[PDB]
RNA sequence: GUAACGGGGCUAAACCAUGCACCGAAGCUGCGGCAGCGACGCGUUGUUGGGUAGGGGAGCGUUCUGUAAGCCUGCGAAGGUGUGCUGUGAGGCAUGCUGGAGGUAUCAGAAGUGCGAAUGCUGACAUAAGUAACGAUAAAGCGGGUGAAAAGCCC
RNA sequence: CCCGGCGAGGGGAGUGAAAAAGAACCUGAAACCGUGUACGUACAAGCAGUGGGAGCACGCUUAGGCGUGUGACUGCGUACC
């Protein structure tokens, strides 16, 4: 706290509670006894953890029919419309699409559908298996994050 | 006419009608209850005495209701001895008309 | 029909207005003015000066006449105090407070 | 819940009680339970259901052993040294009815109700009361 | 993540005030009065459910002793005289019996005295 | 000197208890004039029993 | 399996102590540290 | 200041002996309820529950993140102030009035997370009290003027 | 427009969804200070409550009582840290 270090009053005699700084934690405009500092809030997990809560989201998506496979996943042109107009067709509102290869005009046709999110098989993460009501998977992203996982 | 009957540990002297408040019966409400042990029956000049019951003497009523009374708090504090504790408490009371008394 | 008539910010102690206030409250408007006229404090003629504008209000605003016209309500409020500073002596400062008070007059029939 | 007496529909009787020779600590015991109200079945503690008493021949009360003349009544002035006393027999000369008064109304409850009990109490020095107007009946303590 | 402590301070403090209602002068109006005001009104009602029962039983004592005396008797040996006529009506109706029914109270008198004979 | 505890709001009120003002009992009436008066004071006009004294 | 329906495994996340908070916490006032003498002291406490 | 029975009073209402009654506690019993621990019928039985330092266990509520582009809200959010209901407690719920735009379930997550004291800190407001005092005891009086008003200004 | 000193301040009128949004201006807590009403209180002794409890006032209405406020009288009772 800016100010000086002169203490406010003397020690003795003056009938006032005994001050040492005007920046005491205890007075207005004092300082924050156990002010903050920026933190790092990252946690370790373990490699084998991190696997192995991935497979049991995979594992809980297909007993509770949220994961879709199909063969092939993709769009004429980036053109959200199209998109939009494609996961009316398959009865989808709020997905997660991954793909083998993240094509370049899904991945614009879904950007303005916030409702919608377009990845690539090595960019899952556990959150977003869970956060969006259904998971829909290309054949081939199917086999690369069984090979991740194995 | 009234009588003297005990229920819930308590005594309580009744005339046919009046509503009576006792400690909680296991009786569901609308159900009759008999009261067997009768201590005292009082017509008029006519006063029967139990000794400690009155023979052949019975009261029946009706379970009107079933509730809990008036809150009470309880309060428990030592004086510099850094300890307080507080407590809630409504006692269970089972409400009966009283329907016939017969001695 | 009420009317009131306000004096705010008063330069006065609510105290020292509610002396005069309490020789009023309740009386013919016309006894309250005679009353006011002879006593001898500042706050009398504070409060006579807002008796005669509710009655002004009452006659002008509200078509009442004054013969009819009953002191109903009065009251002082306490005000804002202008806090002020008085040396004392060996160069110790006192607060004074210069109190204000809020007086309101209520005439009806 | 429990009966409680009231205050304006408490039934108070009149009787007189002649002191002539009763020993006045065995008196004034009686006249304290009943200017209480202990011999009611209506008795409340913060109710007077007590009834009045007219004592008579109060100068004729007797005590036992040498109180007559070794039983000494004190008080006090309120002014310093001003601690003054009486015997029994120098009380009876001068103010008979106080030694009645004195030891009934230590035997009375301390406070409010209990001097209001005390007021039913009419003690006379002598034969004669003046209130046959209220009809007291006669009580053998 | 700063918590302003306004909200819930106000909340407890009207708890405690709402329970001093009808004290004298900074009893019901000042918190840190209220308070201590407050903790002995419980102490004194958690004590006082005790003594409630001693208070009543007492009084019910002393207007049997009463109507006991208008019969003849003595408390104490009125008690025993029912307990060996094997009565067993409690002080609190008996004590309602001496006022409201003292043809019965005689008659609770008679069996006493009986029993004792 | 000083007091060791605070005085209350009801011991104020007891020792303002005989603060009160009393109002003039009544006005006399100048017999010529008409003008309400303090008794033995002159009027507003300068009557004074009648007469004009100033 | 949603994000508002995950649970810790019972006895995982037991609630850390917080001293100096009432008498009902039961570590009120002293937080624990009994009475005076240098272990009650900030920064108190004998050497290794 | 009685002042060496707590008082009144007492010749027993004192003392000794014997006896039977009764009063008397939050003790014991009765009736209703809650909880801890010990065996498991996931049945009910035995028992326990005064507590400072202090150890152990289990919770309430507050702000913030996700769940939430959800849900509630101008047909009235938060806040304020009443009232009723409700739980063993921290508390919770409902609703009248005020308010006039925000609030946020659930389950998780993180803490500037709870104040009556520290001759604590800041602000506001009391008390004493309409009390002390109005600052050199060189001193004023009157007439006229002006003014809403003149002991104090002007003549 | 009106009272007032061609004041301060206020009452109307008007604006505005709102003026107890009027510039001493969103909300507007608490201490503290008032006016009004109900009840208590001038023979009474102390942590000011608590247990008991009459009376009065005002609501409700099986008309039995109940609710709310007050609290004469009385048992017990020396704040907190
Ligand atoms: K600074
Ligand atoms: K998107
Ligand atoms: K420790
Ligand atoms: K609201
Ligand atoms: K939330
Ligand atoms: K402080
Ligand atoms: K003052
Ligand atoms: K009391
Ligand atoms: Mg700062
Ligand atoms: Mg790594
Ligand atoms: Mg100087
Ligand atoms: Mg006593
Ligand atoms: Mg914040
Ligand atoms: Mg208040
Ligand atoms: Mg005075
Ligand atoms: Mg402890
Ligand atoms: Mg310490
Ligand atoms: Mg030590
Ligand atoms: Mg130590
Ligand atoms: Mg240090
Ligand atoms: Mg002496
Ligand atoms: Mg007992
Ligand atoms: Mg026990
Ligand atoms: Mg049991
Ligand atoms: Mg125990
Ligand atoms: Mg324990
Ligand atoms: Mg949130
Ligand atoms: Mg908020
Ligand atoms: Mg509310
Ligand atoms: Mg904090
Ligand atoms: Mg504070
Ligand atoms: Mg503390
Ligand atoms: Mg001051
Ligand atoms: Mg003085
Ligand atoms: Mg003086
Ligand atoms: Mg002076
Ligand atoms: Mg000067
Ligand atoms: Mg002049
Ligand atoms: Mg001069
Ligand atoms: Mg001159
Ligand atoms: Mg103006
Ligand atoms: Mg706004
Ligand atoms: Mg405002
Ligand atoms: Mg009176
Ligand atoms: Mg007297
Ligand atoms: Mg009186
Ligand atoms: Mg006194
Ligand atoms: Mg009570
Ligand atoms: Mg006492």
């Amino acid at each position: 706290v800016t100010g000086s270090g002169k203490k406010p009053w003397r020690q003795k005699g003056t009938g006032r509670a005994r001050s040492g700084s005007i920046k005491s934690p205890i007075w207005r405009s004092g300082g924050v006894t156990f002010a903050a500092r920026p933190q790092d809030h990252s946690q370790k997990v373990n490699k084998k953890m991190y696997r192995g809560a991935l497979k049991s989201i995979l594992s809980e998506l297909v007993r509770q029919d949220r994961l879709i496979v199909v063969e092939k996943f993709s769009v004429e042109a980036p053109k959200t419309k199209l998109l939009a107009q494609k996961l009316k067709d398959m009865a989808l509102e709020d997905v997660l699409i991954i793909t083998g290869e993240l094509d370049e005009n899904l991945f614009l046709a879904a950007r303005n559908l916030h409702k919608v999110d377009v990845r690539d098989a090595t960019g899952i993460d556990p959150v977003s298996l869970i956060a969006f009501d259904k998971v829909v998977m290309t054949a081939d992203a199917v086999k690369q994050v069984e090979e991740m996982l194995a | 006419m009234y009588a003297v009957f005990q229920s819930g540990g308590k005594q309580h002297r009744v005339s046919e009608g009046q509503t009576v408040r006792l400690e909680k019966l296991d009786i569901a409400t609308g159900e009759t209850v008999e009261f067997a042990e009768v201590l005292m029956i009082a017509n008029g000049e006519e006063v029967k005495i139990g000794v400690p019951f009155v023979d052949g003497g019975v009261i029946k009523a009706e379970v009107v209701a079933h509730g809990r009374g008036e809150k009470v708090k309880i309060v428990k504090f030592r004086r510099r001895k850094h300890y307080r504790k507080q407590q809630g408490h409504r006692q269970w009371f089972t409400d009966v008309k009283i329907t016939g008394i017969s001695a | 029909m009420e009317t009131i008539a306000k004096h705010r910010h008063a330069r006065s102690s609510a105290q020292k207005v509610r002396l005069v206030a309490d020789l009023i409250r309740g009386k013919k408007v016309s006894q309250a003015l005679d009353i006011l006229t002879y006593t001898n404090k500042k706050a009398a003629v504070l409060v006579k000066k807002v008796l005669e504008s509710a009655i002004a209000n009452a006659e002008h605003n509200d078509g009442a006449d004054i013969d009819d016209l009953k002191v109903t309500k009065i009251f002082v409020d306490e005000g804002p105090s202008m806090k002020r500073i008085m040396p004392r002596a060996k160069g110790r400062a006192d607060r004074i407070l210069k109190r204000t008070s809020h007086i309101t007059v209520v005439v009806s029939d | 819940k429990t009966f409680t007496a009231k205050p304006e529909t408490v039934k108070r009787d009149w009787y007189v009680v002649d002191a002539t020779g009763k020993t006045l600590g065995r008196l004034a015991t009686e006249l304290a339970r009943r200017l209480r109200g202990k011999h009611k079945a209506e008795y409340t503690p913060h109710v007077d259901t007590g009834d009045y008493i007219i004592v008579l021949n109060a100068d004729k009360v007797a005590v036992t052993g040498n109180k007559r003349t070794d039983k000494v009544y004190y008080h006090h002035t309120g002014h310093i040294g001003g601690i003054k006393q009486a015997t029994f027999e120098e009380m009876i000369a001068r103010r008979p009815e106080r030694v009645i008064e004195i030891a009934v109304k230590g035997m009375l409850p301390k406070g409010p109700l209990g001097r209001a009990m005390f007021r039913k109490l009419k003690v006379y020095a002598g034969n004669e009361h003046n209130h046959a107007a209220q009809q007291p009946q006669v009580l053998d303590i | 993540a700063r918590v302003k402590r306004g909200v819930i301070a106000r909340a407890r403090h009207k708890k405690i005030l709402k329970q001093a209602k009808g004290y004298y002068g900074a009893r019901s109006r000042v918190y840190r009065v209220a308070f201590q005001a407050v903790i002995k009104a419980g102490q004194y009602a958690y004590r006082d459910r005790r003594q409630r029962k001693r208070q009543f039983r007492q009084l019910w004592i002393a207007r049997i002793n009463a109507a006991a005396r208008q019969n003849g008797i003595s408390y104490s040996k009125f008690i025993n005289g029912l307990k060996k006529a094997s009565v067993e009506i409690d002080r609190k109706i008996l004590a309602d019996i001496a006022v409201f029914d003292k043809v019965a109270f005689t008659a609770l008198v008679e069996k006493a005295k009986a029993a004792l004979a | 000197a000083v007091q060791q505890n605070k005085p209350t709001r009801s011991k104020r009120g007891m020792r303002r208890s005989h603060d009160a003002l009393t109002a003039v009992t009544s006005l006399s009436v100048d017999k010529t004039s008409g003008e309400k008066h303090l008794r033995h004071h002159i009027t507003a006009d300068g009557y004074y029993r009648g007469r004009k004294v100033i | 399996m949603r994000l508002n329906t995950l649970s810790p495994a019972e006895g995982s996340k037991k609630a850390g102590k917080r001293l100096g908070r009432g008498i009902g916490s039961g570590l009120g006032k002293t937080g624990g540290r009994g009475h005076k003498g240098q272990k009650s002291r900030s920064g108190g406490g004998v050497r290794r």
